[PDB]
């Protein structure tokens, strides 16, 4: 039968308030026929019909790749309550149902460190600031860098690995003009997450 | 032009079969009026069976060729060719001659007849109808530009598998 | 149960494969094998080549009922990362087809990774434990080995990052090693070393202290 693959929101718009987040459940490999299929959605068990679809978008295998939004409220995700799609479709003789919440547990503040550019590497071209987050959990954190009062462009950032002592950790990279650098200028490593000052915190640096 | 020329058909009606595959050739036109004669024609030899039809319940490689059938009468029948491929899916054809219009009658066709999950038909690339469990396509009228490459992939519990090229102009 | 069983072949390890002397491996795994019986039967190429470099080791099964085997192959150094091709062409009853997967490939850009240490930060001295980093950019052979040393002993708490494709298209990636504070306000001397495909004699090392 179709497959279903339960998304999460996408930690940004959880994190603050500027853009409400959404729980997608996304039903894949459904044929032209046996198509329609309606959705249940539980938030802990509750239905209520408050959850907005997406049109029937086809895609290369004929294939019809129903989609479907479920706002969550932004205070909400943060507690854990566990959200839960219910799909039910002809192809599929029994209902298939996918329920996934809060990366559980409990979390754990993560301090945040710059490092500076490493002093053999300026005799060259361009330089690199690194801000080292360390010691936390889940991973439902993001990283963005300023400078004056305008995001930068030129970064990258190093994925999550699990640390000793049950955390993660990353190396957020940012590639600036040496020019623009050693002359002085004031550069902002910037970080949201679930256990910090209200979402937020952000750790400055220079020379 | 002298007797009816007989002719070749085919059981299933498929040629391009698989390693393992029951396959049955049987002849008309002719016919030994009173005792039924057959002699077979394999890659132009001979073959005794004496059977209006003939099994092939084994086939493998040896088994492709051009394949022909003389009755009593039956003229000399027209090669037919067969067609034996290695692997796991193909694209089971009756005929490869679609000019502006005729009939189109495709099978994405397994091994062993185990069933496929999750099969799908191409055209050049991009799909056009796909059904969940194993099926026939089929379509009358022929769209100018099915010209081009066929074939189709398939899912077998778990292991994902592809076929070869079939261009059908 | 069944539904036609798989192969699957890795390279080596990266301190196996550049290093001299450390026997470079090449495996196939062959998992979902079972109940019928179905044996084994191995055959390795490089573009035309010969067996005499195997010779499976026993029968895996523990949970899920399948017979799972594996086999080796002992390769070259001036030899591998230089062309060669590789294949394993598995065989079984069950298996309509010798099927088989390559490998070698990444290719490409290599050049100096010329690899850049730093200090602790500041706030980080507040805390019993310190975490000196190591930062390596400027290497696109997609795989690379990081590792510490403390004057000499494999130091085996450190972390490593996973590498990731920077801007221009050489990868980059970073290490982090945690000391208490007291070892890094001792002056004890911290090597991080690298090796990868384009060093001489293929290493490097940038002794940090205080
Ligand atoms: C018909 O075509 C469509 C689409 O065609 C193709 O689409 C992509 C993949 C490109 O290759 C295109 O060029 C091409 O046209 C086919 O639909 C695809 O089907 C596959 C199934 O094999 C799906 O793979 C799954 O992908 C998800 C992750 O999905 C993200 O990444 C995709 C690839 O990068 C990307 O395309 C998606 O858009 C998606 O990206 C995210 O999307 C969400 C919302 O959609 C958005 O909010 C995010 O911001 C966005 N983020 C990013 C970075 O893009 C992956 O999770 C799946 O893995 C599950 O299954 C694996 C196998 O079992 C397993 O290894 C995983 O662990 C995981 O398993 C699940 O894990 C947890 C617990 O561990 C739990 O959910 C389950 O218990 C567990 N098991 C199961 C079974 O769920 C998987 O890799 C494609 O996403 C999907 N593409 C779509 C829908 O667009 C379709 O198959 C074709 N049909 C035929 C017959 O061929
Ligand atoms: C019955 O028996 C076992 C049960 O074991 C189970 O293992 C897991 C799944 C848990 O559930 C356990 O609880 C459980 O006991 C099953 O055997 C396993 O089956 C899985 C999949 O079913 C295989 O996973 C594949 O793993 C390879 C990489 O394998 C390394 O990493 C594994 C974990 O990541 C590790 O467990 C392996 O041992 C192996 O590790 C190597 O081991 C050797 C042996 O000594 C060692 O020398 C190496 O140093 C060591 N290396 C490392 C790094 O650990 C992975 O590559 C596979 O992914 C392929 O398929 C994905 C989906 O198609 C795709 O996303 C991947 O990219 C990759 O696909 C290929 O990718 C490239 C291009 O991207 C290309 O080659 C191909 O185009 C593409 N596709 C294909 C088809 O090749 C996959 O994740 C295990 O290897 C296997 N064996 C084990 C675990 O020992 C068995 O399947 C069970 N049966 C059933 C029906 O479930
Ligand atoms: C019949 O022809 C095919 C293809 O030319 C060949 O492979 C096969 O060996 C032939 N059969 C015999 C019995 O020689
Ligand atoms: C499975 O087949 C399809 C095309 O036939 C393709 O999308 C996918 O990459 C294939 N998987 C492998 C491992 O080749």
């Amino acid at each position: 039968g179709p497959s279903v693959f339960l998304f999460p929101p996408k930690p940004k718009d959880t994190l603050m308030i500027s853009r409400t987040p959404e729980v997608t459940c996304v039903v894949v490999d459904v044929s032209q026929e046996d198509p329609d299929v309606k959705f249940n959605w539980y938030v802990n068990g509750a239905e209520v019909h408050h959850a907005q679809t997406k049109p029937r978008e086809t895609q290369y295998n004929s294939t019809y790749r129903v989609v479907s939004v479920l706002t969550v409220t932004h205070q909400d995700w943060l507690n854990g309550k566990e959200y839960t799609c219910k799909v039910s479709n002809k192809a599929l003789p029994a209902p298939i149902q996918k329920t996934i919440s809060k990366d559980k547990g409990q979390p754990r503040e993560p301090q945040v460190y710059t490092l500076p550019p490493s002093r053999e590497e300026l005799t060259k071209n361009q330089v690199s600031l690194t801000c080292l987050v360390k010691g936390f959990y889940p991973s439902d954190i993001v990283v963005e860098w300023e400078s004056s009062g305008q995001p930068e462009n030129t970064y990258k950032t190093t994925p999550p690995v699990l640390d000793s002592d049950g955390s993660y950790f990353l190396y957020s990279k940012l590639t600036v003009d040496k020019s623009r650098w050693q002359q002085g200028n004031v550069f902002s490593c910037s970080v949201m997450h679930e256990a910090l000052h209200n979402h937020y915190t952000q750790k400055s640096l220079s020379v | 032009e002298d007797l009816p020329k007989a002719v070749v058909f085919l059981e299933p009606q498929w040629y391009r079969v698989l390693e393992k595959d029951s396959v049955t050739l049987k002849c008309q036109g002719a016919y030994s009026p009173e005792d039924q004669s057959t002699r077979w024609f394999h890659n132009e030899s001979l073959i005794s069976s004496q059977t209006s039809s003939y099994f092939i319940a084994a086939a493998r490689v040896n088994n492709s060729g051009e394949y022909r059938c003389q009755t009593s009468l039956s003229t000399l029948s027209d090669p037919v060719q067969l067609e034996v491929h290695i692997g796991w899916l193909l694209l089971q054809a009756p005929r490869w001659v679609f000019k502006e219009e005729e009939s189109i009658h495709l099978r994405c066709h397994s091994w062993k007849n185990t069933l496929l999950h999750k099969v799908t038909y191409l055209q050049n690339g991009k799909g056009r109808k796909y059904f969940h469990q194993n099926s026939d396509f089929y379509i009358p009228k022929a769209t100018l530009k099915d010209s081009g490459s066929y074939f189709c992939r398939g899912l077998i519990g778990s292991k994902n598998v592809s076929s070869e090229t079939v261009q059908i102009t």
